[PDB]
């Protein structure tokens, strides 16, 4: 009956992991309290793969909320849906991790990461049949970072053949916490290159422009990035939660989405981005998903090549003319597809559409240009790293040159892995 | 907005047309293993038919006919003109086929002239079958034309669309062994491009030797009272709609998964009571230079924009 | 075109046309290699807790 | 009588289960909960029909079927749908997680989970046979338990019951309908194991139904009902001759002698006309003579190919509805002039036909207008080897650069077994290269 455990970690998870609840929790008739007054009844038939049902028969989210402090997880509670959230699914330290890697990996999270997979065992130990987990995070931070990617390491232990999917939000000097981001980050992706099955790169440069370039906010707030990603995530996952011919579960997509294993970073696009009274038609929903400007991960598709793609359309449609649209969008651009992976295409629709939006759809990109995302946070690795500048935070924690120099190495292998299927 | 592959490149004639397509700024030329073309400018031979007509959303076209060899290798042709009820025939080569099918008395009750011609020249039945391959009968004697004693050789450009219409250039050329031509000595028995540009002086009685249509009709009514239309296009014409609508039924692409155009180059030869001769049909024929950008052009009009629109030099038949 | 065979009955007929004449592995053996991916598998299933566990002692 | 066990196996051939056995109970009048007012033997028959249906004492018409998904979705439909009474619990059998589009992981990993459970479940079936003539099995190309269980079970199938024939209907992958990308590899690595093991296949391609879907209903896209409700009127001319009194192709031996020379070769091209709207209110209804023609042109085969460049191995009619014999010679004279039409030179240029007077049953409220005489034509044609071709090129692309192999070799497989595979099929593609072309 195929659950997800969800897990959302640190400021940045459980701030994204809030609201895609709401977001979601609103697309299944569920309200803050967890009692479902929705219409349909298609609301609840995969009801099952994100909610445990309860009281009289109310919905908790299987997720829990992980963090090294308590701030940002008084506020999730204190929230709207805060209250729909299993209170024994807050797990939380006191210290923090202080933007930190090592401290969520090794030191403060080492510490806490125990009484996490013992939520984790307890919410999947009541699961007929799970398929894997789904883990909300940044990697510019300490805890969703170095906490998360330690998560996730452990997980794999103890479920090595269930599937492990990421949202990770990547770190931009444009809209950045602190200077040692990249270290952060370059240290998380070596992770995630090995312990995910697939992971979406969510990044905050292009989140920021489309709020400001598009959405036309002048200062956008985190909740502006926010919203753009829990429509995405909302839309990422529209398959998981709602009937179709599409039987979706997590390992088939990453069957198709993954050529080679290491190669399982998505760039998602959404259309049309909202922050509206005509709904968009068909034939600009597949021009705007496709569009650079309509990426969340800020690399230029134009400049690499698709191995995969998975799109899905959601509202009341001419199902024929998103066939047309989408096989017409091929041959425009026939030339930033892999000749070498037949059919590499696959699209869905959902006759159930977002909150506020009649018609939207939403792109999964499994492009060779994610590479510029991986050089750019190379570049500024290196710019810190060959005057070992800032490192005296994670040499206080135990960790060794060495395990950077590694780190480095195994992200700058990962470009070259995308740079050589670019050219085929 | 239109796509097309090219999969044969020293494709003298098509090299152009691919020019011409991308000069309307409204066709992209793909890699040859792109699959999501409009238009395949196919390879020569194993040409993968089988995998046109399944790409979703594409209207699929080839400049080649599936099975016209049968019609352009001397061995499936002869074959098809002794086989068919549709060819009886009065205009082809009396003709057998020999392999180093098999029948081999057929070449003997018919020997008492008696000169054939060996390639796939002599008059000995027997010297022939040392190469071990198609060898037949030569035309001991041709019409011959002046002012110095021409003996030629006639091409005409077919082309046939998606619909079948049989589409013959208006332009024909006329390529003379210029020279003398005697008896029993094998130059000017074979009036072409590949004992005249290797063995045999390439140009004698005129430019390069190469009669158009516009100066062998004056020459036929000068010398014959004649024109080109009534003493031998009528008869090229017959031949032409002849073969290739015996073999339509079998390589009509009217009602399947893709669609198929081809040019085709018709040899022919005449005598003197101006009886036309069919010798070989060319599936992959080169243009006559001052032709290409004519007939390269009616290509597009009649075989690719007639199924790609965009924003006569030919007789249908 | 000669006609063979005719067989009538109450749901219908059939016959024949015609228009010219001419002119096992065992189970031990699958046995063997389906345990035979069964130890590939879980080879590949060791060297991962393998490396899970450096991973730990590096942790430590 | 002979029996025949039915085989259902991934979604694809659960569902095309369904459509079929409706048909059969439509056809033979039985009805939703096995009761069959016509039948007169109660609770035991000789019958013909009772090759598909053994009985009850309480006179319950039960498919001679096995169910079987790696995954129960499909499957509970069946256990909660119109026909619930139909079948017996332990003929519809369902595993937890699916083989998610993996052949590797149907074939070994959740394969030997549940193939001595199925097995066992078909011995029951097996059992009540007086004299089983072997099994038809019904399963896609390209899902993981469609293609990696099913030649599981056909390696499993060939040792249990060596004697028996193992005829196929198997769904060949199409994009505009379709799923996994790597269904070329399904594809290739299923007929590779199973070859020696079917002594006859019939291909469906997903683009031909789909096609005739449109085309000929007027269904801007079709569904899965669709398709299947057109394949099941094609799989049920096919096997009438085992459920109805006849006398052509009326055991499963009888399809390897009468359409399969060389075992290899056992995959005949299917042509079926007509399908025809029923929105299409007003409709001339098709003569005889052209209901044959259409049997000929590729826009009614069950795999698009062209079978004028290719030689001919056997010919077999199967007329349902208002034919008799002289009007099928009269236009096999005209359709003999007409079009291009070549065996080989060691076969005879000939028809195998049969008649059945009953016209096609059409499930009411479908989409597919009652005609009054229907024809289906199996050729063994050399030309279906496009469909081959096709295939394999696409397996090619992907597997010259190892694309989605890991995959497979996480489950236990190794990348041998895929070049294995393909020369195998290299090999398939000679055979019918042989026998094709001079
Ligand atoms: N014609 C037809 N094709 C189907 C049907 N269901 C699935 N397919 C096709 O089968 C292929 C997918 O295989 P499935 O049968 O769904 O796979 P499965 O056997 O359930 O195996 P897994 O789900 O991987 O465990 C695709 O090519 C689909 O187009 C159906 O009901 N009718
Ligand atoms: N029946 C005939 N009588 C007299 N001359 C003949 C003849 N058939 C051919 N010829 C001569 O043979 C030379 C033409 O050669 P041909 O057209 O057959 O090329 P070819 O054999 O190389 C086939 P391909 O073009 O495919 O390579 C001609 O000038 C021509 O006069
Ligand atoms: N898009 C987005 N990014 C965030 C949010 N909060 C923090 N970030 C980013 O996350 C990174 C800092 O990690 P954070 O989540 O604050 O630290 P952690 O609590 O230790 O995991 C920086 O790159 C911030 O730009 C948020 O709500 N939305
Ligand atoms: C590149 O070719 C392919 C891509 C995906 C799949 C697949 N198989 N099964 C599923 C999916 C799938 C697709 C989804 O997008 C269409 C999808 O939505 C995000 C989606 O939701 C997460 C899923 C999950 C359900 C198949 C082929
Ligand atoms: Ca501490
Ligand atoms: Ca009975
Ligand atoms: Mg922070
Ligand atoms: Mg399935």
């Amino acid at each position: 009956m195929r659950e997800i455990v969800h897990i959302q970690a640190g400021q940045c998870g459980n701030q994204i992991g809030a609201k895609f609840w709401e977001v979601i929790s609103d697309e299944h008739g569920i309200d803050p309290t967890g009692s479902y007054h929705g219409d349909s009844d298609l609301q609840l038939e995969r009801i099952n793969v994100y909610y445990n049902e309860a009281t009289g028969n109310k919905y908790v989210p299987r997720a829990i909320l992980v963090d090294l402090e308590p701030g940002t997880m008084d506020s999730v509670r204190s929230g709207p849906f805060g209250q729909i959230f299993r209170p024994d699914n807050f797990v939380f330290g006191q210290s923090g991790a202080g933007n930190n890697w090592a401290k969520g990996h090794y030191t403060e999270g080492a510490e806490l990461v125990d009484s996490v997979l013992d939520v984790v065992r307890k919410e999947s130990e009541s699961c007929d049949c799970l398929q894997g987990f789904q883990l909300t995070h940044s990697l510019g931070g300490g805890t969703g970072s170095g906490m998360g990617t330690l998560l996730i390491s452990k997980i794999r232990e103890e479920y090595p053949d269930r599937i492990m999917n990421t949202f990770s939000v990547m770190p931009s000097p444009k809209v950045s916490d602190t200077v040692v981001e990249p270290y952060n980050a370059t240290l998380s992706v070596h992770q995630l290159v090995e312990n995910t099955d697939e992971t979406y790169c969510i990044d905050n440069e292009a989140l920021y422009d489309i709020c400001f370039r598009t959405l036309k906010l002048t200062t956008p707030t985190y909740g502006d990035l926010n919203h753009l990603v829990s429509a995405t995530m909302s839309g990422v996952t529209t398959c998981l939660r709602f009937p179709g011919q599409l039987n979706a579960d997590l390992r088939k997509l990453a069957v198709n989405m993954v050529p080679f294993p290491r190669l399982h970073f998505f760039m998602p696009g959404f259309a049309p981005l909202t922050s509206q009274y005509r709904a968009l038609t068909v034939p600009e929903l597949t021009q705007q998903m496709f569009d650079s400007k309509n990426m969340m991960a800020a690399c230029d598709p134009r400049h690499g090549r698709y191995l995969t793609v998975a799109a899905i359309f959601r509202g009341r449609m001419s199902m024929k003319e998103v066939d047309e649209q989408m096989l017409n969008v091929q041959n425009k651009n026939s030339s930033y597809f892999v000749e070498w992976i037949p059919n590499n295409v696959k699209t869905a629709v959902c006759d159930i559409p977002p909150r506020g939006l009649k018609m939207s759809a939403t792109f999964i990109g499994n492009s060779t240009a994610i590479q510029e995302l991986f050089k750019r946070i190379s570049e500024q690795f290196t710019a810190m790293f060959r005057r070992k500048a800032f490192l005296h935070w994670y040499t206080g924690e135990g960790m060794d040159e060495m395990e950077f120099t590694e780190a480095e190495s195994n992200m700058n292998d990962l470009v070259s892995e995308y740079q050589q299927y670019q050219d085929a | 907005m239109y796509t097309f592959v090219v999969r044969d490149e020293n494709s003298s004639v098509y090299a152009e047309v691919s020019r011409l397509l991308l000069a309307t700024g409204q066709w992209k030329r793909l890699r040859k293993d792109n699959p999501r073309f409009n238009l395949m400018l196919g390879e020569r031979n194993r040409l993968p038919f089988g995998r046109l007509g399944h790409e979703p959303g594409l209207v699929q076209l080839v400049n080649y006919y599936r099975g016209a060899d049968k019609l352009c290798r001397k061995a499936s042709l002869v074959k098809l003109i002794k086989t068919s009820p549709e060819l009886s025939c009065t205009w082809f080569p009396e003709s057998y086929v020999i392999y180093p099918t098999d029948e081999r008395e057929v070449f003997l009750a018919a020997y008492n002239g008696n000169v054939w011609i060996a390639k796939s020249i002599s008059s000995e039945a027997s010297e022939l079958l040392d190469f071990i391959h198609v060898i037949q009968k030569y035309l001991e004697k041709p019409l011959l034309l002046e002012p110095g004693h021409r003996k030629f050789d006639i091409r005409s450009w077919v082309l046939v669309d998606h619909l079948y219409n049989i589409y013959l250039y208006r332009e024909g050329v006329l390529r003379t062994s210029s020279e003398p031509y005697n008896s029993a000595d094998k130059t000017c028995h074979l009036t072409n491009h590949c004992i005249q540009k290797e063995y045999s002086n390439y140009g004698r009685y005129e430019e390069g030797n190469e009669m158009f249509f516009e100066e062998f009709n004056q020459y036929l009514m000068d010398a014959l009272n004649t024109t080109l239309e009534n003493s031998i296009l009528l008869q090229i014409k017959h031949i032409i709609r002849s073969c290739l609508m015996c073999i339509e039924p079998a390589i009509s692409t009217k009602h399947l998964h893709y669609q198929s155009f081809q040019l085709f180059g018709f040899d022919f030869m005449v005598d003197e009571e101006l009886k036309v001769w069919l010798i070989e049909v060319n599936g992959a024929p080169a243009c006559a230079q001052k032709l290409y950008a004519e007939l390269c052009q009616g290509i597009v009009d009649v075989a690719i924009s007639s199924v790609f629109p965009l924003a006569s030099i030919f007789i249908k038949l | 075109m000669e006609v063979i065979e005719l067989n009538k009955c109450t749901s219908g007929q059939s016959f024949e046309v015609i228009l010219k004449p001419p002119s096992d592995p065992s189970l031990e053996e699958i046995q063997k290699k389906l345990e035979a991916a069964e130890e590939r598998r879980k080879y590949q299933e060791a060297e991962l807790l393998k490396h899970l566990a450096e991973k730990r002692e590096h942790e430590r | 009588m002979r029996e025949c066990i039915s085989i259902h196996v991934g979604q694809a051939g659960v569902q095309i289960g369904n459509a079929c056995w409706e048909l059969y109970c439509l056809e033979h009048g039985i009805q939703p909960d096995g009761q069959m007012p016509s039948d007169k033997t109660i609770g035991g028959g000789d019958d013909s029909f009772n090759t598909f249906f053994s009985e009850t004492g309480a006179g319950k018409h039960v498919p001679r079927a096995v169910f079987v998904d790696l995954e129960p979705t499909v499957i509970d439909e069946v256990r909660t749908g119109t026909y619930r009474q139909l079948f017996h619990p332990e003929q519809l059998i369902t595993g937890k997680e699916d083989a998610a589009n993996n052949y590797a992981r149907g074939h070994y990993t959740i394969g030997k989970e549940i193939i001595d459970l199925v097995l066992d479940r078909i011995r029951k079936l097996a059992d009540q046979c007086t004299g089983l003539q072997g099994f038809l099995v019904f399963h896609s190309f390209g899902g993981g338990t469609g293609s990696g269980f099913t030649s599981l079970l056909m390696e499993r199938l060939s040792v249990d019951y060596g004697k028996k024939s193992k005829l196929e209907f198997s769904i060949y992958p199409a994009p505009q309908v379709s799923t996994a990308v790597v269904e070329p590899y399904n594809s290739i690595l299923t007929t590779h194991t199973t070859l020696e093991h079917s002594d006859c296949a019939f291909m469906v391609d997903n683009e031909a139904i789909y096609d005739i879907c449109r085309r000929n209903l007027d269904i801007e896209r079709p569904t899965y009902t669709n398709l299947n409700r057109l394949i099941s009127q094609i799989v049920s001319s096919i096997t009438a001759s085992l459920r109805f009194d006849g006398a052509l192709n009326v055991d499963l031996t009888e399809f390897q002698t009468n359409l399969v020379p060389y075992p290899r070769i056992h995959f005949p091209l299917a042509t079926y006309a007509p399908v025809i709207s029923a929105e299409k209110a007003y409709h001339e209804q098709l003569s005889v003579a052209e209901i044959t023609n259409a049997c000929f042109e590729p826009a009614n085969q069950m795999v698009k190919c062209d079978p004028r460049h290719g030689k001919y191995m056997a010919c077999c009619l199967l007329y349902r509805g208002d034919v008799v014999p002289k009007d099928v010679n009269a236009a096999i004279a005209t359709i003999k002039t007409k079009r291009s039409i070549q065996f080989v030179d060691w076969c005879p240029t000939g028809f195998k036909v049969g008649i059945n007077y009953q016209p096609p049953t059409v499930v009411p409220g479908g989409d597919l207008a009652k005609v009054q005489r229907a024809v289906c034509m199996l050729s063994n044609t050399t030309a279906i080897a496009e469909a081959w071709a096709r295939l394999d090129h696409k397996f090619d692309l992907m597997y010259a650069k190892r694309a989605f192999v890991h995959w497979y070799v996480g489950e236990g497989m190794e990348e041998g077994e895929f070049s294995e595979a393909r020369e195998d099929m290299a090999a398939l593609e000679k055979d019918y290269e042989e026998v094709g072309v001079d």
